[PDB]
């Protein structure tokens, strides 16, 4: 499934 | 196109043969440290530019499950980042060794914000096997511990080595010039360590730990010269003395540090035992008052090793006597060197005494000058998905 972080713009 | 586009990351993500051959040689060896002067002005953007890099590289590989590459990749990121700070010498020693504690700061500040986003948001914790949970809990954590552990070293590695090109200048500049080494090149060794921490947007707390520590080594180092001098210590020594450690105390209060009197008290004490009265028995229970870093042992020594001029006339055996008196007395009392150990290491790391920087997003961005094949095109690509 994975690991999904939002850090980009 | 979100099919293909998310198909070359993937690609260029689980080969790291060649990811790891880029960073490694291109952005972790091939880094290039912009001159460390405020003449130039750099925005955030410049300084932690690769650590911003490897946030978003590292990013990706978490996104896609590539728990297995990514490991392997941060792995050598920190052996690679401490094997560059051990090898720091020369001119570069400062602007380097600060470049790389502001982005491993930066690179273990993401950490502690993944850590602190997958144990608080429930989104990680129900979208994935309770296996899967427990193995990226463990990963960044692991991850987060290396990475404290790795500023934590970088700092002491870069800390003893500026105290290393302190003490083939501090020793001789302090306690030999007279206003082959000045008091001048001395304030320059601050100066740079001063415009180095402000031009690389470092905490002024991380300042004052690097300054405190090498002015209570400077304060260490030369008293235990000094204490050894003989035919030396002179009236004219001592005044002589007081000027270059005032030059130092008017660097430290128009720089931001008011504790700087503090850290060199044992230089500052010494050069007004060679300057006040020292005739009578009055004189020395005064003396007594205003060196009050200095033991009996090391005030007997420092007296008599005491140079009278020409004109000047000796100190009485009255006094010697009742120097020597006092010494008995502070001796029988601890039932014993008369030198100063200095803080040699290890170091408490500083950045581990300010808040995390509070991570917010990053944006897509990567030097021109800088020739990353692979790893400019994922920044790229996630810079097209974004906007998707």
């Amino acid at each position: 499934h994975g690991f999904h972080l939002d850090i980009l713009k | 196109n979100a099919t293909q586009i998310n198909e070359e990351l993937y690609r260029l993500l689980e080969d790291t043969e060649i990811l790891n051959q880029e960073i490694t040689e291109g952005l972790l060896k091939g880094f290039e440290v912009p001159d460390a002067g405020v003449a130039i002005q750099l925005s955030k953007r410049d300084v932690v530019y690769p650590a911003r890099i490897l946030i978003i590289v590292l990013s990706e590989m978490w996104r896609f499950g590539l728990t297995k590459q990514s490991e392997s990749f941060l792995a050598q990121v920190l052996t690679t980042i401490q094997k560059v700070v051990t090898q720091l010498k020369g001119n570069d020693l400062i602007p380097s060794g600060v470049f790389w504690l502001a982005n491993v700061r930066e690179l273990y500040s993401f950490v502690v914000f993944a850590l602190n986003s997958i144990l608080t948001e429930e989104t990680f914790k129900n979208g994935m096997t309770d296996e899967e949970y427990k193995e990226y809990v463990s990963l960044v954590t692991e991850l987060k511990d290396d990475f404290e552990a790795l500023s934590y070293n970088i700092y002491n590695i870069w800390l003893k080595k500026l105290q290393k090109q302190l003490q083939k200048k501090a020793i001789n500049a302090v306690v030999i010039s007279e206003s082959e080494y000045t008091m001048d090149d001395i304030l320059t060794f601050f100066n740079s360590i001063y415009w180095c921490m402000k031009s690389f947007h470092i905490e002024n707390e991380v300042f004052h730990a690097v300054v405190t520590t090498l002015l209570n080594y400077v304060d260490a180092i030369c008293f235990n010269e000094l204490i050894m001098k003989r035919n030396f210590l002179s009236w004219k020594r001592g005044l002589q003395l007081n000027y270059n450690v005032t030059r130092l105390e008017e660097w430290c209060k128009t720089h931001g540090l008011t504790d700087g009197t503090e850290c060199l008290q044992h230089l500052i004490q010494t050069a007004k035992l060679l300057q006040v009265r020292k005739y009578t028995i009055e004189d020395i229970d005064i003396l007594r008052g205003i060196c009050y870093s200095l033991t009996p042992a090391q005030l007997q020594k420092l007296i008599s090793q005491y140079q009278v001029a020409d004109y000047e006339s000796p100190i009485p055996q009255e006094i010697l006597r009742y120097v020597a008196d006092i010494v008995k007395k502070e001796a029988a009392l601890s039932s014993s060197s008369i030198f100063i150990t200095p803080e040699t290491g290890p170091f408490t790391d500083p950045f581990s005494l300010i808040k995390t920087r509070k991570f917010d997003q990053v944006e897509a961005y990567i030097p021109a000058w800088l020739s990353l094949p692979s790893t400019k095109r994922i920044v790229d690509l996630v810079a097209q998905q974004v906007v998707q």
